[PDB]
């Protein structure tokens, strides 16, 4: 695609910071209910039926299944 | 003033003369041509006279139409309505200048 | 960088491009593939070509002409295209030399890709070529004789040109009477150049030699049922009215009355009309009327009873031809029959060819028309007995309206290469080089009408250079045994117009496709 | 080409307020209201068919709940608790 | 960097905004610049090689695997079939030139292309593409004046046509039919002279018909100050050389009379049958007794006729013909100073038109007949016959013949011509580096790589030519400013001099102006853009 | 427009002087039918069907306004306002028919072209609220509102 | 089929040699008239020979020119062994059917066949003066039923087209005629309508209609003609009910739906004059015959024969019976070859032995 020649996507400019803030922002908006002592826990079905139930956002990043990099960035975080 | 573009000359066009140093124009809303008298008329008749004389007289009504435009001293004539070949060649012979089909605005 | 070889595509999808190297090679691949395609069919050991079609009746055909070969082939290649056109042309304006340009414009782009791999700027070759083309001309202008004074020995020239023509066809097993009979048909049109006038009747069956001129005319139509089937001294009137119950030509015309019985009136009123037109006919005083139109029962009936022949349905080309035969004169009004003159032939009759029924003119007045009739054994051998004759009528005509003459055999090609290797041998640079390529495919169509014959082509080829060398200007192929020989001796002519319009033609496609180095396609409907 | 790009991956949904808790409330509601007519000395039996091809008559709640299968989370947890009060105690599992 | 907007919200609710936007594409700034440029580059390196006397051709192919072999820029890129929007707005900026101009339609694609590429590596080096285009147009600006400045004024007198068959010959140079340059610069120079209103009014293209017929010689073809009809005479026994005709133009149908209104004659009895036929018969006589009385010799119609018309006219020696078209007739009307009459009553002698010979014409072995009328008084219409060994070479005649004709008539237009051969384009650039050096700074590189772009015509002219494009190009720029001579060009005929006042290498001023204006509007155009929305759904 | 027959109307000419003066005549009815219509004091004419082109010309030659109100609901509710009674066919209206206003006029508001009917007065059987915005949804809102 | 010509046109051969030697067979057809076999015979071996000749190395020009020497010497050899003939031995006419038929499936009926072959030839030429003879003067009528043996060899004509006056047949000392023109109500070329604005109109309208009906029915009776043949009309009926009744009533046999190409072998068979005007309808151009009857084939359809004609005709008709339609077909052709023989036989009048010893002594 074009003169660079690379087997590929390419995102430049505010395009790939605004990806990155975006997908940063998804997943503090999957953890921002669970804070504060009015916070609520979580349900995360396994795909096979099994049940987790908590509020630990460690434990709610880790069983999620994330793609975008910059989010797995905040997950290892 | 106003321009406009060159709208489907018929025969015999070339042979007016395309400058006039004053002239009257005639705006109108005809359609210069040959045709029936309306599309619910039906001509009956039962002698070869009163053949010729029905030919005749469409070919009279043409011409009165035209040179009752001509006697008015106009020399350019637009019309919105199509202006045939035998009223381009009438106003050709005349050293008039003609245009169908001018669009309303 | 290039349209195709660009990180964009800008094109649409299906269409291409090809730019400097791959258009010529485009080019001259498909020149070279016509011109070997069109060669062997050349000279007077030329041989046919089959021409099956694919479409749902496969028409069959067997050929020599050139031209016919090349319009009647599916082909994609441009310059094969600019090719086939130019062949078409030359066809249209004589009707000969269709093969030698097609092969002349292809040995020439041959040159032109070899001077190209010579590192030569094609605008170079062009120049050359240019130069050349002047030269050879002017050579073969003034190599041009003139016999239109001497009746006799023009009609030797005709003789000789028309059998030059026929040689490479199928009719040279019987070229002496073909010969003959296209020279006899052609100076029966007393100077008129119009060939619609000779008419070719092929009918099934018998010997190729059984084919003849008539000396009077031959129609294919046939006469009314109650009229006479001969007719002595006739006195015939051309004419090209209705006889189809004749309608008044009023278009808003239409009977309204209020009883059956005026109806009756007015058709017997219509009948009545129709008889006195045939009447106003037949005061003219005629034997044989015939009509363009078609004649219906009543018209049919009346001539009939006055025992006159009615031809009826004689197409346009009928009727001029009945009138340039006899002098008639084409009719459609009979009210004042002193100005209306009428044709006149010896006799009418119907003659009985292979199983069907002609109508024969005998002893007719002017004859400037012609009809043949061509016998063969099959429907491919009447095809090319007809396309022969075409070519060998058109040429006849040709030579009629310009009588000059050139030499045939090589001779003509071999003296214009002289001409243009002399005038290389005077100008400096790579155009010597580009009229040098010129000469030699000028040298290169006598060496093929050598090949064709089997014969050692390079030896004759370079007999017929040393010869015209010293300045042996008729020298030219003898292709009875394989040798050079005398064409003014041997009666090897041609007309000086094909000859000319063969090597400006070539030369003007050679020029138009070299000057080519681009090929862009559009994407196919 | 050019594949959809995303931060979480397909077939993962997710839903928020009052939908969920009224959800979990009326998974658990479903839950009671299967086992509402098996309480009591006058209770009724139900009849369950094990997919392994055998039939469960039975009057208890702790057997009924465990044979049946659910989707929904909530009602997996209550089928849990259910199971919880069987084992700790013995009885009294279509009461809580 | 494409396919719109991907985010699908930070909630994970869907996020469409746009139609269906998964499947359309979208480019931003720079690299859409550079994308514009390299297809506009592309293009004109393309079209480049077809410049000047030594330029060649491009074989063109339609859908429908007809061929074509041209040479004009407009031609070229409008048989291409192209995709991309930029080759569009180049296939319309040739059109354009060809429509104001008639000339220079492959000049302006190398000149635009060259801007643009300049106003790459200009953009490389940091420079907001507006201030390209403004620098463009300033240097434009002073490039148009200084042509005016350089220009020359030529005479366009009917006595002495020898500058505009020079002009016409430059136009014709680089064309296949300069084997009959001179010839053809002749018949174009009178053929526009003849048709023409003198006092620098317009010329009438419409009275000029250029046609051609395969067969005989390019040199044949010849400027016939009449009409050309592809009609013969109806009858076939009619003389086919007509000498001092009388034209008789008619437009009414040699039939009897036919209201346009719904009628109906309604035929009640035998005499009311006979008096219908004899009126026939009589209307026929009557016709043809009132078209003889008027003392034509020849009849035109325009819409046929039938049989007993046909003979009557053949009985009373009036050759005719029939089925002539409309602009064929107002040609003939024109020409041969006679009106055109709708109806046999009004047909008198004063509308008769006169015409020297009337002759028909035969094409070899072809029975194609057709019509020639000329030697008349003082003919307003011309017509242009063209004959050649194959329609390739005939179509090119005609485009190239057009183009001759409407260089000419830009002379009429305005006489001010300049000196081709890249002599006017290195001038120009002279003058634009000059004004550069008294320029600010920022423009200063705008406006060198105007002059740089303008120096592409010289250099492909010496490439089309075989010389060294770098070394000829400085040569002839450093004689231009030694001495004082805007006439020192490209020896691309290598005529050994490189002044061309002296090879009479003209071009119209307005030629070269409109090539500026044109290729400056169009590059400032493309600079301007910097976002492209594909639909990008690859439809069949 | 001058009204037809409702069955079938065919122009059955005989004769050429019928042909000659079929048109004029028409012209001459037509002309003397608005003529008619304008010597009633009448400035404006409103209708609910096609206009022909003569009467389009007869009417700009007597100064007439020429109004086409295609829905018959409008054509009703501008009777309402104006006090015009809706004529069946093209007689000049008498003196209880005539339709009254204090200003009739075209006017742009916006891009948009439009005729205005307005009353002086503040009555009337009919009352307009003009309602402007930056949305169609908006002002489709307002109008919510207003019902 | 036995004939080499219909076997070749037949079956498609899609390849160019072959289909030029089926329009061998069609070009021998149409001038000798038999042999359409032997000739893609000859032509066959003599390229099978060609092929042994090129192999050797000869060049496919020297081999055209000798085959041409060949072809004019054994010309001349097979005219050398000719024998002449005359048209007035009818025992040499009979051996030549006979033996055009022997190679056929009617060899069996060839007894009955040859002499009705030479009769028919004979009876559409004159013997003295004649140099060919137009086979579309023999019509052939194919009509399935019975056997070949029922072939006849009718003088006058027969008509496939069945009589439309069903009730009256067998017309004897018949005087026939032939007209052109429509028996129904009055209609001109150009359109006519009749206005009816008052009842007394009305009944004119039919009553007129009758009369003029009635009035050419009597025309055409006056002149004494008892047959009427119709020609096939399209635009306008031929035959109305009413004519049709009105001609019943005064004894005539109608024949309608009369082919317009059948016109002139009807004319020439009868010797009928072609009328399309009433008014031209005169006794002296009726065609007299001795009888005019309608024949049924034994249950297998009808044929309507008019036998015996004063000044007859120089055509003659053949009636071919068979069980199915193919021998039918067949022996069509063989007949059909019988006739070329004797016609190829009336030009060129030279007889040579058979049985292959033509080709032996051209071999030879
Ligand atoms: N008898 C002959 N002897 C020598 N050359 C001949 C003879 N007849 C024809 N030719 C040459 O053969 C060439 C080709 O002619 P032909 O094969 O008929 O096709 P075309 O005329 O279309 O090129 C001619 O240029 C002619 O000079
Ligand atoms: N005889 C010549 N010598 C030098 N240059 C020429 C000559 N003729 C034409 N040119 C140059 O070639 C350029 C291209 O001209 P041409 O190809 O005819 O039309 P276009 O300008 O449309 O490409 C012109 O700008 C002109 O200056
Ligand atoms: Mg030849
Ligand atoms: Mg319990
Ligand atoms: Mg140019
Ligand atoms: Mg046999």
């Amino acid at each position: 695609e074009g003169p660079l020649s690379v087997f590929g996507d390419r995102s430049t400019g505010e395009t790939i910071r605004s990806q990155n803030v975006m997908a940063a922002a998804s997943i503090a908006n999957i953890v921002k209910s669970s804070l504060g002592p009015v916070g609520l826990d979580k349900m995360l079905v396994d795909d096979i039926g099994d049940v987790t139930i908590t509020n630990d956002g460690a434990t709610i990043l880790k069983l999620l299944e994330v793609e975008h990099p910059a989010a797995k960035v905040l997950c290892e975080l | 003033g106003v321009a406009f573009k060159k709208t489907f000359s018929y025969a015999g066009f070339e042979m007016q003369p395309k400058k006039y140093h004053n002239p009257k124009i005639a705006l109108l809303n005809v359609e210069l041509e040959l045709k029936a008298e309306k599309d619910n008329a039906e001509i009956r008749v039962h002698t070869v006279e009163d053949y010729q004389a029905i030919v005749d007289a469409e070919w009279n009504i043409l011409y009165d139409k035209l040179e009752k435009i001509h006697h008015s001293g106009a020399k350019v004539v637009l019309s919105k309505l199509p202006i045939g070949d035998v009223a381009t060649q009438y106003f050709a012979d005349r050293d008039m200048f003609c245009a169908g089909r001018v669009p309303e605005e | 960088a290039s349209l195709s070889l660009a990180p964009v595509n800008i094109f649409k999808a299906g269409a291409d491009e090809e730019r400097a190297e791959t258009a010529r090679l485009t080019s001259f691949i498909g020149a070279i593939a016509i011109g070997d395609l069109v060669k062997s069919t050349l000279g007077p050991k030329g041989m046919d070509k089959i021409l099956l079609s694919s479409g749902r009746d496969a028409s069959l055909m067997v050929t020599n002409d050139g031209a016919t070969i090349l319009k009647n082939i599916g082909v994609d290649n441009p310059a094969a295209k600019v090719l086939v056109d130019m062949s078409r042309v030359q066809d249209d304006e004589v009707g000969d030399g269709t093969t030698s340009v097609t092969v002349l414009a292809a040995e020439l782009l041959r040159e032109a890709e070899s001077l190209i791999a010579k590192k030569i700027h094609p605008q170079t070759i062009i120049a050359g070529w240019r130069e050349a083309t002047k030269a050879a001309r002017e050579a073969l202008l003034s190599s041009a004789v003139d016999h239109g004074s001497d009746e006799v020995k023009f009609r030797q020239d005709l003789m000789n040109i028309a059998g030059t023509t026929l040689s490479s066809k199928l009719l040279t097993h019987h070229k002496d009477h073909f010969t003959k009979l296209a020279v006899e048909a052609v100076l029966r049109l007393k100077g008129s150049g119009n060939l619609e006038a000779i008419h070719i009747i092929k009918k099934l069956g018998g010997s190729l030699a059984d084919s003849y001129l008539d000396e009077g005319f031959l129609l294919d139509k046939k006469i009314g049922v109650n009229q006479p089937k001969r007719i002595e001294n006739a006195k015939i009137l051309i004419a090209n009215t209705g006889m189809d119950t004749d309608k008044i030509k009023i278009f808003g015309s239409r009977v309204r009355v209020d009883s059956t019985a005026k109806v009756a009136e007015i058709e017997h009123a219509e009948k009545e009309k129709m008889k006195e037109k045939v009447e106003r006919i037949l005061k003219h005083g005629i034997n044989c009327f015939i009509n363009r139109q078609l004649i219906y029962n009543y018209p049919e009936q009346l001539f009939g009873a006055a025992g006159v022949m009615a031809i009826e349905h004689a197409d346009f080309a009928g009727v001029e031809r009945l009138a340039l035969v006899t002098g008639g004169e084409i009719a459609s009004t009979f009210d004042h029959p002193e100005l209306v003159k009428l044709g006149s032939c010896k006799l009418i009759e119907e003659v009985m060819i292979g199983e069907d029924k002609l109508i024969h003119f005998s002893g007719v007045a002017l004859g400037e028309a012609c009809t043949i009739v061509l016998r063969g054994a099959t429907q491919q051998i009447l095809d090319e007995a007809e396309r022969s004759l075409h070519d060998a009528l058109c040429v006849l005509a040709q030579t009629v309206k310009d009588s000059r003459t050139v030499y045939g055999g090589g001779c003509s090609e071999m003296l214009m290469a002289h001409a243009v290797t002399q005038l290389a041998n005077r100008t400096p640079g790579k155009e010597a080089v580009a009229m040098e390529s010129y000469a030699k495919a000028l040298r290169m169509l006598p060496t093929i009408i050598a090949d064709n014959a089997g014969y050692d082509s390079a030896d004759l080829v370079a007999q017929l250079r040393a010869a015209h060398s010293e300045g042996n200007t008729t020298a030219g192929l003898d292709m009875r045994e394989g040798t050079i020989g005398d064409m003014a001796i041997l009666g090897i002519t041609e007309s000086f117009q094909v000859k000319r319009q063969v090597l400006l033609s070539a030369a003007e496609a050679a020029e138009v496709i070299l000057r080519v180095d681009n090929i862009i396609k559009a994407a196919p409907r | 080409g050019h594949r959809p790009v995303l931060v979480l991956s397909q077939n993962t949904k997710r839903e928020s307020g009052r939908k969920v808790q009224s959800g979990n409330i009326n998974a658990a509601k479903t839950i009671a209201d299967i086992i509402r007519t098996c309480l009591g000395p006058k209770s009724m039996m139900k009849m369950l068919l094990d997919p392994m091809g055998g039939i469960v008559m039975t009057n208890d709640g702790n057997a009924i709940l465990r044979e049946i299968q659910v989707q929904h989370p909530a009602a997996k947890s209550m089928i849990e608790i259910s199971r919880t009060q069987d084992e700790e105690v013995g009885d009294g599992t279509t009461s809580v | 960097a494409s396919m719109g907007t991907l985010a699908f919200d930070e909630y994970g609710r869907p996020f469409l905004i746009i139609k269906d936007q998964d499947r359309k594409s979208r480019l931003m700034g720079l690299e859409a610049l550079k994308s514009h440029i390299m297809a506009a580059k592309a293009v004109a390196n393309t079209m480049r090689t077809s410049l000047g006397p030594n330029g060649l051709d491009k074989m063109m192919v339609d859908k429908d695997g007809d061929v074509t072999v041209t040479n004009d820029g407009a031609t070229i890129l409008s048989m291409m079939d192209v995709d991309h929007q930029i080759a569009k707005l180049m296939v319309e900026l040739s059109k354009s030139q060809d429509d104001e101009i008639g000339d220079g339609t492959t000049g302006v694609v190398v000149l635009a292309g060259a801007l643009l590429e300049e106003a790459e590596q200009l953009l490389d080096r940091g420079i907001h593409p507006i201030r390209i285009a403004d620098g463009y147009e300033q240097a434009a600006r002073v490039a148009i004046e200084h042509l005016d400045k350089i220009s020359d004024s030529v005479l366009v007198d009917i006595k002495d046509t020898e500058p505009l068959i020079q002009t016409a010959k430059t136009t014709l140079g680089s064309k296949v039919v300069n084997s009959c340059h001179r010839q053809m610069a002749e018949i174009a120079v009178n053929a526009v002279l003849t048709v023409a209103d003198m006092e620098r009014r317009d010329v009438d293209f419409e009275l000029i018909k250029v046609e051609g017929k395969v067969g005989g010689r390019l040199e044949d073809t010849k400027l016939i100050k009449g009409v050309i009809v592809d009609k013969d005479f109806s009858h076939p026994q009619m003389p086919k050389k007509v000498e001092d005709a009388k034209i008789a133009i008619l437009t009414c149908p040699f039939e009897p009379p036919k209201p346009k209104t719904k009628h109906k004659l309604d035929v009640t009895s035998v005499e009311d049958y006979k008096a219908l036929q004899k009126y026939e018969k009589e209307k026929f006589e009557e016709m043809i007794q009132q078209i003889k009385e008027t003392g034509a010799n020849l009849a035109i119609c325009q819409w046929g006729f039938d049989d007993e018309a046909n003979h009557l006219l053949l009985q009373n020696n009036l050759p005719a013909v029939r089925w002539v078209g409309g602009p064929e007739i107002e040609l003939i009307a024109i020409a041969t100073g006679g009106r055109i009459v709708p109806r046999f009553s009004e047909l008198t002698a004063e509308k008769l038109g006169f015409a020297g010979l009337v002759q028909e014409i035969s094409f070899g072995t072809t029975k194609d007949k057709m019509l020639v009328i000329e030697q008349c008084k003082n003919s307003r219409a011309v017509t242009i016959f063209i004959r050649g060994g194959n329609k390739m070479i005939i179509e090119e005649a005609k485009r190239s013949l057009h183009d001759a004709l409407c260089v000419i008539r830009n002379l009429i237009r305005d006489n001010r011509v300049v000196y081709g051969g890249g002599a006017a384009e290195i001038s120009c650039a002279l003058a634009v580096s000059q004004e550069a050096d008294k320029c600010p700074t920022l423009e200063q590189y705008a406006m060198r790589a105007f002059a740089d772009a303008l120096e592409v015509i010289p250099m492909a002219l010496s490439e089309n030519s075989g010389m060294n494009p770098i070394q000829t190009m400085t040569e002839v720029r450093a004689r231009q400013v030694k001495e004082m001579n805007p006439a020192l060009g490209i020896d691309c005929l290598h005529k050994g001099t490189n002044d061309m006042k002296q090879q009479h290498v003209i071009e119209t001023l307005i030629g070269k102006k409109q090539q500026i204006s044109l290729a400056t509007q169009m590059v400032r155009m493309i600079l301007k853009i910097d976002d492209i929305r594909k639909p990008g759904e690859s439809e069949e | 427009d001058g009204m037809i027959t409702e069955t079938k109307g065919t122009v059955l000419i005989k004769t050429a002087e019928e042909l000659m003066n079929f048109s004029k005549g028409e012209e001459n009815l037509m002309d003397a039918q608005v003529k008619a219509i304008a010597d009633t004091g009448a400035n404006v004419v409103v209708t609910g069907g096609k206009v022909a082109d003569m009467a389009l010309h007869y009417a700009n030659k007597y100064n007439i306004m020429l109004v086409r109100l295609n829905s018959k609901w409008d054509l009703r509710r501008l009777c309402k306002t104006v006090g015009a009674t809706a004529l069946p066919r093209l007689t000049p209206p008498v003196l209880e028919e005539m339709g009254h206003c204090d200003s009739v006029y075209l006017s742009e508001v916006g891009d948009t072209q439009v005729v205005v009917f307005k009353h002086e007065k503040e009555d009337g059987a009919i009352s307009t609220i003009v309602l402007r915005g930056s949305t169609d949804n908006l002002m489709d809102d307002i109008e919510r509102a207003v019902d | 089929t036995n004939d080499g010509a219909t076997i070749l046109k037949q079956m498609q051969v899609l390849h160019p040699a072959a289909r030029m030697l089926v329009e061998l067979s069609k070009a021998q057809d149409i001038e000798a008239g038999d042999g359409t076999t032997s000739v893609v015979i000859i032509a066959g071996s003599l390229l099978d020979s060609c092929t042994k000749l090129l192999q050797k190395g000869i060049h496919p020009t020297i081999i055209s020119e000798s085959f041409q020497k060949a072809l004019e010497k054994g010309i001349e050899i097979l005219t050398d062994m000719s024998r002449p003939v005359e048209l007035s031995d009818r025992e040499t006419l009979l051996n030549s059917a006979t033996t055009s038929l022997n190679s056929k499936v009617v060899s069996q009926y060839s007894s009955l066949l040859s002499p009705m072959s030479v009769n028919a030839v004979m009876k559409v030429i004159d013997p003295a003066t004649a140099t060919s003879v137009d086979l579309r003067d023999i019509k052939i009528v194919k009509k399935l039923g019975g056997t070949i043996d029922d072939c006849e060899l009718v003088e006058g004509l027969v008509l496939t087209q069945k009589v439309s006056n069903s009730g009256i047949t067998r017309v004897e000392k018949a005087k026939i005629g032939l007209i052109q023109f429509c028996l129904s109500a009055p209609k001109t070329d150009m359109d006519n309508q009749i206005v009816v604005s008052d009842y007394a109109q009305m009944d004119r309208v039919l009553r007129e209609e009758r009369a003029y009906i009635l009035n050419l029915v009597k025309q055409i009776k006056k002149t004494g003609c008892n047959v009427l043949l119709i020609q096939k009309s399209i635009l306008r009926d031929a035959l109305s009910d009413l004519a049709l009744h009105f001609l019943n009533k005064m004894k005539i046999m109608v024949i309608k739906d009369i082919e317009r190409e059948d016109i002139e072998f009807i004319c020439k068979t009868i010797g009928t004059k072609p009328v399309a005007h009433i008014d031209q309808f005169t006794a002296d151009m009726l065609g007299s015959a001795e009888l005019a009857e309608e024949v049924n084939l034994n249950g297998s359809g009808k044929l309507l024969k008019i036998t015996g004609c004063a000044s007859p005709g120089k055509t003659v008709t053949i009636v071919v019976r068979g069980s199915n339609k193919l021998v039918i077909e067949e022996a069509e052709r063989s007949i059909h070859d019988a006739l070329c023989v004797i016609r190829c036989l009336v030009k060129k009048r030279a007889l040579i032995a058979g049985g292959g010893a033509p080709e032996i002594e051209l071999a030879l």
